[PDB]
């Protein structure tokens, strides 16, 4: 039938579902992340190559302030030339938003052969991945006892991995990025730039760029440090040339971080009897040993949990996803308010891109890391191993946990978007001094108001005096404008911010709720007592018990995936209209900011209406008046999206009971007229049309999001 | 168990919150309810044809009362072209006063709504003029509603429950109501447009204490 | 001109009719 | 009806009615449905197999 | 309650009484097919309607049959 | 006539007391009319 | 705004009470329909005949889908790409001829009542067609609203409605004609009109009853 080839697809890498031996499973697992490392520099070696022969680089680096970046070229097939626009200069092609350009310049890249050996090198590096994982699967793969040396594991990628990369990068960052970006910040142009060789063969040339290069690596080994106060520096704030941060704090950092994780580098006892062991970290934690406000944990504690990660691969990818949707959500964050490339923060279109990107890659992984804390709880959770420990505890008052979520998410589904239906009655009926607002009846973010005001008086500075300027200009400080454009402001907080603030929380703990109810009752629950052994994934326990439709742990996954994106849509649409209405805009001549949006976030993001009308409505314009322009193909991209998620709704809201009903007719029609084919015409299984539903609703959803954001930022950005 | 709903015992004993849904969801699906022989199910349908018809005549009462009372119908008859016709007023005490004066319209005093029905437009073709004309329209569909609520409770007295088989007469049934229902009613219909709806479209106000001496031609029915 | 308070009172008056037939209409119809 | 013979379905709640089947056994014991009949499309559970009585089958060889 | 209904289709291969998870179904000596055990349905005031049963019958059309009624406390499976 | 509820038709108090009663007096007795009439055995 | 609220008003309700003929036609065949009474009349033929109805009602479904959407989406990438003469414009050509037999002379194509010396207009026999002389002023003017002028927008939509026209029957038909039994479930007459499913079993048989296209067509009525 035909339920096989969408079956064989499915399963394809999830390794116990074959014969399960976990020494034969952990080398096909360390054999394939070789071959995704090797498609990432497969992938690292195209951006590289586009960027050296496709690209606008050369003419960009000239003069970043009016220059587009663009490393895109189209051919000229069907009309679709028309996508090819002017980005100045006279370079014709598709204006690029992932800071491939602001990137190269903060690394030190002048040219565009330095791109061309960096991209060969990453086709070499990517053709050794696919031998190492050819010759540590096919000829001399590990055994177990080698994957299970986790402290030896996390000796060698604090100190080893993070440790020296970024001591290694604090080497590029000082020989080769400070000398290239300080004089390109002094106005000296690209032919008398030094290639990168030069500031280390000729020392002298690094000399009257930093003075402190006279006296040698000396100072280093006497511990006199204040000698390299100048191409170290703790100075804070953004660069007044480009907007991005000072590059010698760039250094710095890459230098502290990389003394801490080689010192953390060696906290693990391995061959010679000195560090922690993982095991006796965990037996420990436990009463009558912690503190006494957490005896409630009780006395096995964290004792039995060495056996999880022993055997469990799943639950190290359920973690490890996790903390790459935390690393991610820092990325977005930090990145836009402390702005650490050239040019970075002036460029609109590409702040915007880099915040939503990474925003999305990290709440897929979140709820895979919820996906495979669940399939752990399925396959590998042996409960022998865990008795009146704190995962037993845990699935022994999950009653209280769920429905005290449960609670606090009816809580503040009432006390923030219930407050927006107030708002909208309030200003329909025109009683504007009866809404929450600024101007009606006051909710005053008092906390990140407090915080603000203290990461401004930390600086000068009462408790961090070693700053000139403040960490970020979000906080507090002053403009910073780059070519009569806002680089950084402090974002001011009132009422629409306070609000929005509380959706956030809102939405992420009904997205808790949903995935956090769904590993907690994998195993069973008062409905279905052996939900564990009808598996991970099954459909439904039939129309019975009122009827038990969704009541597995992927259907939760599946419900938490719409949760994750109704959740991530509202943060980057807080993001868009906050940036453009108090932040990024122009200073004029008077000296007066005129923001993008004037100023209409504190009082129209109030409303539903006002979401619907000042930012649904008035800022896709840019989107839908694209047709016969070069923005076209974001117009074409923003009605394909619409599309697809009505499509979707096809597969969400109806069922195969149907579905294969119609499909005997047309199967009697094929019959008729002798033109049957064997494999059997099924239709879709419950499980693949929920499957099929979700997948084309969030890339319905976020397909549109993209050509909206990416449209109004390439026109007005 | 639980008493309601009388017409399932199974839905009686349902211990749970699916017993008040369920109970909503079939209470008009007679032929499934407890005991339902097959002639007490016509007559249960015959009764609640009336019900359903009562309501009907209440609801477009209502619409003719609301006008007469707070429309602006004697205004709007003035200049169909520069009027606009009024629902009914607005009493919402959650109003500001921007919402009060922005449903002040359409020459009115008080909040009100623009009609988009065209009840407007069909009284006024049909002979309405005045307010006056309206209620007592009004009146009549608020008794001849009263009527159909009798004839459904007298058509369920035992005397005067239908048999079987006058419900099943489909010869008897087609004739009258293609003959009187359909024919007599658009026979009267006529005879309202011609003695009524054609000379206030021309000028003549024909109403009950004058339509006798007034004749719809000057060559009266000869 | 529109109606009187005592056209709009007779109006109330005689919907009573109605409100009574419709009640015994409910409860002979059942329950 | 006996092995060998290639039988067609009158049983209108079958998967495979009017659709040829081929018989694997035909009992003698005095069961209810002695017919054996083997198929080559599969039904929507896995089964290509079933039980027949002799009289909702009809030969074709 | 619901209703099990088994018909003389069954060739007593006791798959459904294996697969009831309320124990609501047992075999009974029948002489009616080759195994000479037919299944019955003596508790079906158990029943919750899971249908897991019908999914175990290799009989084509299905032996057995659940056919769901008035919901009570056990059918609905409620531990409340 | 601009800043509260007025009425210009004839007897403007009946909505002053009609809207109070329908909506917010009387559901509540009905309300529990009708639930004592679902939940009586 | 009353003639715009009296057209959807209209349509709406004309559109609920089309899906509810079809559902208690449904209803007719699983509680009142006797099979013996009518034994090879003509409700015996298409219950017989159901796989050949619903397999035609699917290609006319499939046809106007691919060629419509198809259509617009070629049309779309036309204007979008800087070239809008590029658009498949087809002329309505059977509805303007269809506008020209009841009194449009728009077209110039003369024949037959937008034709002065026809016998349809004449009426020879009779000379006593005494509506003409005022219809002809309803049709021909540019204020009103009956006949009004298509082109090729207004061909594009019409099949659009034919296809949304098509699927909503394919739904209710199929629904009304699989309700008494299928393949996947033989004896649907015995659960009733309305019930969830099946189970999880033989695949999976989620929205399986006739109430649940009812269901479906609801969704495609509305669009
Ligand atoms: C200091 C030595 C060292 C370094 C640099 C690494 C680095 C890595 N290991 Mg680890 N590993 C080590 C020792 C080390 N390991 C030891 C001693 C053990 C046994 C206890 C392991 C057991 C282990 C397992 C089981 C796995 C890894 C994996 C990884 C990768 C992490 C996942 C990833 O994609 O990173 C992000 C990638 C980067 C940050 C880019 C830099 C990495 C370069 C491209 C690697 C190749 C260059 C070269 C070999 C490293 C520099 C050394 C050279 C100067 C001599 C990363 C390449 C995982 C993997 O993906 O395997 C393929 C994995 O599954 N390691
Ligand atoms: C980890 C990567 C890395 C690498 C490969 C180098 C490599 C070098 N350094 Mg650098 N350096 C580094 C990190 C690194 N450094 C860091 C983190 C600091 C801050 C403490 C310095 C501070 C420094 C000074 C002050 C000097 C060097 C110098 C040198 C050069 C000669 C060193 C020698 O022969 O002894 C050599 C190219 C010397 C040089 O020749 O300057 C160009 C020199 O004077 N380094
Ligand atoms: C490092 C990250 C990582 C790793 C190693 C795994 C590994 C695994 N996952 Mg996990 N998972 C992850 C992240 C990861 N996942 C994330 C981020 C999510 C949230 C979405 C999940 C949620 C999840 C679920 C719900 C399930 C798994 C399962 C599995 C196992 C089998 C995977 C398989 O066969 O699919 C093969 C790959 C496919 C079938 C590809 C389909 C992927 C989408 C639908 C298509 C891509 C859309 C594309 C980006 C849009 C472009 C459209 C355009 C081309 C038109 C395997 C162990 C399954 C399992 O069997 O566990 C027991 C399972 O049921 N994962
Ligand atoms: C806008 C549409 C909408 C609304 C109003 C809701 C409302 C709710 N969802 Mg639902 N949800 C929706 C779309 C919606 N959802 C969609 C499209 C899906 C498919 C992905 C889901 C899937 C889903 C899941 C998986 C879960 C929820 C849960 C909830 C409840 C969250 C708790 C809460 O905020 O209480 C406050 C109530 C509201 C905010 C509702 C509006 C109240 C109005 C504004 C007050 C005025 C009413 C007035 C007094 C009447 C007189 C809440 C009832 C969760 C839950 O039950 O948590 C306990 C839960 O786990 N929903
Ligand atoms: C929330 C509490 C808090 C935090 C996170 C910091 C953080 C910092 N302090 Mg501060 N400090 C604090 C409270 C805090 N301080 C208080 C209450 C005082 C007494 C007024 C100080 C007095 C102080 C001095 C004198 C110095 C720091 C410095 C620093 C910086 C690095 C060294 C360190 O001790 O860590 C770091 C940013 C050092 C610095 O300026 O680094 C550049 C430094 O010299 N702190
Ligand atoms: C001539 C005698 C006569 C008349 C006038 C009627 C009239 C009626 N009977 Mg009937 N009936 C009769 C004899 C008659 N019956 C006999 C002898 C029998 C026994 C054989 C029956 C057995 C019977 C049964 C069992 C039932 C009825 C029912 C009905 C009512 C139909 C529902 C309705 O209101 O639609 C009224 C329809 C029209 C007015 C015509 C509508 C035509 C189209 C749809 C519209 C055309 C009008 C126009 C274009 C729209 C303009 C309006 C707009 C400007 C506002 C109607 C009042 C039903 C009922 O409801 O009982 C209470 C019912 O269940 N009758
Ligand atoms: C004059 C028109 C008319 C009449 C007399 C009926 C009468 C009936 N319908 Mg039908 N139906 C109609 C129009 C009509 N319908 C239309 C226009 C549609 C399309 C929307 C339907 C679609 C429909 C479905 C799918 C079903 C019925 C059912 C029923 C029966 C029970 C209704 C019930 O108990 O729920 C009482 C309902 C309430 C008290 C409130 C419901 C409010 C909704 C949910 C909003 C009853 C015989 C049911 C039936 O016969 O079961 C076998 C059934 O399943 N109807
Ligand atoms: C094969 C196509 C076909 C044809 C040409 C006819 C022809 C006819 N049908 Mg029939 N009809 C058919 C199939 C057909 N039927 C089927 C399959 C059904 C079941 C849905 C019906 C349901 C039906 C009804 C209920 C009635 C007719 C009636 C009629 C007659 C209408 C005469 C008139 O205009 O008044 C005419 C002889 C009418 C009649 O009986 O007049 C003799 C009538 O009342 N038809
Ligand atoms: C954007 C929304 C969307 C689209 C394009 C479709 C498309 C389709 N529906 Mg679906 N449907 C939808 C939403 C949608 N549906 C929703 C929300 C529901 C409620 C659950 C349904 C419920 C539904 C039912 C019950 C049925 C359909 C059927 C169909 C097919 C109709 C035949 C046709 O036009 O072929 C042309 C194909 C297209 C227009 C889309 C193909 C994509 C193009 C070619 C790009 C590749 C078509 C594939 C019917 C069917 O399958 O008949 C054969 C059918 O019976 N739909
Ligand atoms: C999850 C978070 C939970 C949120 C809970 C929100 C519940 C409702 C919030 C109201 C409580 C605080 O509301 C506070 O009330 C006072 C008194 O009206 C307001 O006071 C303000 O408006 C009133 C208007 O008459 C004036 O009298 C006063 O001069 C002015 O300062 C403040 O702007 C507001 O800050
Ligand atoms: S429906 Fe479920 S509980 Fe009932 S007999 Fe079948 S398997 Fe047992
Ligand atoms: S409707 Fe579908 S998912 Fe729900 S119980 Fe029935 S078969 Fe299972």
């Amino acid at each position: 039938t035909t339920t096989w080839i969408w079956d064989l697809h499915a399963d394809a890498h999830d390794f116990d579902s074959h014969t399960t031996d976990l020494e034969d499973i952990s080398r096909k697992i360390f054999s394939a992340h070789f071959g995704h490392l090797a498609v990432i520099f497969l992938w690292l070696s195209g951006m590289y190559f586009h960027g050296a022969r496709f690209s606008n680089f050369s003419s960009w680096m000239t003069d970043p302030i009016h220059i587009k970046p663009s490393a895109q070229v189209v051919w000229p097939i069907f009309g679709q030339e028309i996508l090819n626009a002017d980005m100045g200069d006279g370079f014709r092609g598709i204006q690029i938003t992932s800071g491939l350009f602001q990137m190269w310049r903060g690394e030190g890249f002048t040219h565009e052969f330095q791109l061309f050996w960096t991209a060969i090198g990453a086709l070499v590096m990517a053709a050794l991945m696919m031998f190492a994982g050819w010759f540590h699967y096919h000829v001399r793969a590990p055994k177990l006892d080698w994957f299970r040396n986790w402290e030896s594991m996390m000796n060698h990628h604090l100190a080893g991995l993070l440790g020296l990369g970024s001591l290694g990068w604090a080497g590029h960052l000082i020989h080769v990025a400070l000398p290239t970006n300080k004089l390109l910040d002094a106005g000296v142009p690209l032919e008398d730039i030094p290639l990168p060789h030069e500031f280390i063969l000729n020392k002298s040339l690094m000399v009257d760029l930093y003075p402190s290069f006279a006296e040698g690596v000396k100072p280093f080994f006497t511990l006199n440090w204040s000698a390299y106060a100048d191409f170290l520096t703790f100075k804070g704030g953004l660069n007044p040339v480009t907007g991005g941060l000072w590059m010698t704090d760039i250094a710095h950092h890459h230098v502290a971080i990389a003394v801490l994780f080689i010192i953390a580098g060696h906290f693990y006892r391995t061959n010679w009897g000195i560090g922690h062991s993982f095991r006796e970290l965990l037996d420990d934690a436990r009463t009558p040993k912690m503190l006494p406000i957490f005896n409630f944990i009780g006395p096995v504690g964290h004792r039995g949990l060495d056996k999880i990660f022993e055997t469990s691969w799943h639950a190290n990818l359920a973690i490890h996803l996790v903390q790459f949707g935390t690393a991610s959500l820092l990325v977005a964050h930090h990145m836009y308010a402390m702005p650490p490339y050239p040019y970075l923060a002036t460029d609109y279109a590409t702040v915007t891109s880099l915040f939503t990107h990474h925003v999305w890659i990290a709440g897929f992984c979140i709820v895979g890391g919820a996906a495979h804390a669940a399939i752990f709880l399925v396959r590998d959770y042996n409960p022998a191993d865990h008795v009146n420990n704190v995962l037993d505890r845990t699935l022994r008052h999950r009653d209280t946990v769920v429905s005290h979520l449960a609670w606090v998410c009816q809580f503040l589904g009432f006390h923030s978007f219930a407050m927006y239906c107030h708002n909208d009655t309030m200003r329909a009926f025109g009683r504007p001094q009866d809404m929450f607002s600024d101007t009606g009846i006051q909710l005053q973010p008092i906390f990140a108001q407090w915080v603000q005001q203290i990461q401004t008086m930390a600086v000068g500075g009462v408790t961090a005096p070693g700053l000139g300027g403040p960490v970020s200009h979000a906080f507090g400080g002053g403009v910073v404008a780059i070519g009569d454009k806002i680089a950084m402001m402090p974002i001011q907080l009132g009422t629409a911010d306070f609000l929005i603030h509380h959706i956030h929380a809102f939405t992420i703990h009904v997205t808790v709720l949903v995935l956090l109810k769904g590993v907690l009752f994998s195993r069973n629950s008062r409905l279905i007592p052996d939900k564990g052994e009808l598996g991970f994934r099954f459909p439904c326990d039939g129309p019975g018990r009122g009827g038990t439709c969704q009541v597995s742990a992927w259907d939760h996954v599946f419900l938490g995936l719409f949760w994750m994106y109704n959740s991530l849509s509202i943060v980057i649409f807080h993001f868009f209209w906050k940036m453009q209405s108090d932040v990024w805009g122009t200073v004029g001549a008077d000296g007066t900011i005129s923001h993008i949006t004037g100023g209409n976030f504190a009082q129209a993001s109030i409303t539903n209406n006002g979401w619907l009308r000042d930012f649904l409505w008035a800022q896709a314009s840019q989107v839908i008046g694209s047709y016969g322009s070069a923005l076209s193909a974001y117009g074409l991209f923003f009605l394909a999206g619409h599309f697809i998620f009505g499509f979707s709704l096809m597969f969400l809201f109806s069922g195969r009971g149907y579905w294969q009903e119609l499909i005997e007719s047309i199967v009697w029609a094929h019959n008729k007229l002798k033109i049957t084919t064997a494999i059997q015409p099924r239709a879709l299984s419950i499980t693949q049309g929920r499957a099929v539903g979700v997948a084309h609703y969030l890339l319905g959803g976020i397909v549109t999001t993209w050509a909206f954001f990416l449209a109004r930022m390439a026109a007005i950005g | 168990a639980t008493k309601f709903p009388k017409f399932s015992q199974d839905l009686q004993r349902d211990p749970t919150t699916r017993r008040l849904f369920y109970a909503i969801a079939t209470a008009h699906d007679f032929e499934s309810h407890d005991g339902m022989s097959e002639e007490n199910l016509y007559q249960r349908i015959f009764a609640s044809h009336f019900g359903h018809l009562a309501i009907i005549f209440l609801w477009i009462s209502g619409i003719l009362f609301h006008v007469a009372w707070q429309g602006n119908f004697e205004q709007w008859i003035q200049d169909p072209l520069n009027n606009s016709p009024i629902a009914h007023a607005i009493w919402d005490a959650q109003f500001g006063p921007p919402a009060i004066a922005a449903y002040t319209q359409a020459g009115a005093m008080n909040p009100v709504d623009i009609c988009y029905s065209g009840v407007y437009h069909w009284w006024y073709t049909i002979g309405m003029r005045t307010n006056n004309d309206l209620f007592m329209g009004s009146i009549f569909l608020l008794l001849l509603s009263s009527v159909m609520l009798y004839a459904g409770w007298l058509h369920l007295q035992p005397r005067f429950r239908p048999g079987l088989a006058w419900f099943k007469n489909a010869e008897s049934r087609l004739n009258h109501h293609l003959a009187g229902l359909f024919g007599v009613s658009s026979l009267a219909w006529t005879g309202h447009l011609v003695h009524v709806a054609l000379p206030e479209s021309r000028g003549q106000h024909v109403g009950w204490d004058n339509f006798l001496s007034i004749r719809p031609h000057p060559e009266g029915l000869a | 001109m529109t109606l009187s308070e005592t056209q709009v009172f007779v109006a109330l008056v005689i919907a009573l009719v109605p409100a009574i037939l419709a009640f015994r209409l409910s409860t002979e119809l059942y329950k | 009806v006996q092995r060998g013979s290639k039988v067609r379905i009158l049983r209108p709640e079958s998967y495979w009615y009017r659709d040829i089947g081929t018989v694997a056994t035909v009992d003698q014991s005095g069961i209810r449905y002695p017919a054996i009949v083997r198929f080559d499309k599969v039904n929507y559970y896995g089964i290509s197999s079933n039980n027949f009585a002799l009289s909702e089958l009809e030969e074709v060889e | 309650s619901h209703s099990v209904k088994i018909y003389d289709t069954c060739i007593g291969c006791t798959q459904c009484v294996r697969a009831c998870p309320l124990d609501v179904l047992e075999m009974v000596p029948w002489d009616g097919c080759k195994a000479g055990s037919i299944a019955s349905s003596p508790r079906t005031e158990d029943c919750v309607g899971c249908k897991r049963c019908e999914t175990a019958c290799p009989t084509d059309f299905l032996s057995i049959r659940v056919y769901l009624g008035a919901e009570t406390t056990r059918s609905m499976g409620l531990a409340y | 006539d601009m800043t509260q509820l007025t009425g210009a038709y004839a007897a403007p108090w009946l909505p002053w007391i009609m809207i109070p009663l329908i909506f917010y007096i009387l559901p509540f007795p009905i309300f529990a009319i009708i639930f004592l009439w679902i939940e009586r055995e | 705004t009353t003639m715009s609220a009296l057209y959807t008003h209209h349509q709406y309700i004309a559109g609920f009470l089309m899906i509810g003929a079809f559902a208690h036609g449904a209803i007719f065949l699983i509680r009142d329909y006797d099979p013996e009474a009518n034994r090879d009349n003509v409700l015996a033929r298409m219950l017989a005949h159901k796989e050949a109805i619903i397999s035609h009602l699917s290609w006319v479904s499939l046809f106007l889908g691919f060629h419509t959407l198809g259509l617009y989406v070629h049309n779309d990438c036309e204007v979008a790409l800087g070239s809008p003469e590029k658009q498949i414009l087809i002329e309505p050509v059977f509805a303007q001829w269809t506008q020209a037999f009841h009194g449009k002379a728009l077209y110039g194509i003369n024949s037959l009542l937008s034709n002065p010396d026809s016998v349809a207009s004449t009426a020879w026999p009779n000379y006593g067609n005494v509506w003409l002389s005022g219809w002809l002023e309803a049709v021909n003017n540019g204020a009103n609203s009956l006949f009004l002028t298509i082109g090729p927008g207004d061909l594009l939509v019409h099949h659009a409605i034919a296809l949304g026209l098509h699927v909503t029957t394919l739904i209710l038909v199929k629904g009304a004609l699989d309700a008494r039994g299928s393949k996947l479930m033989p004896d649907k007459k015995d659960f009733g009109y309305s019930f969830p499913c099946d189970g999880p079993g033989r695949g999976g048989t989620c929205d399986i009853s006739a109430w649940d296209a009812f269901y479906l067509a609801t969704f495609w009525m509305l669009n």
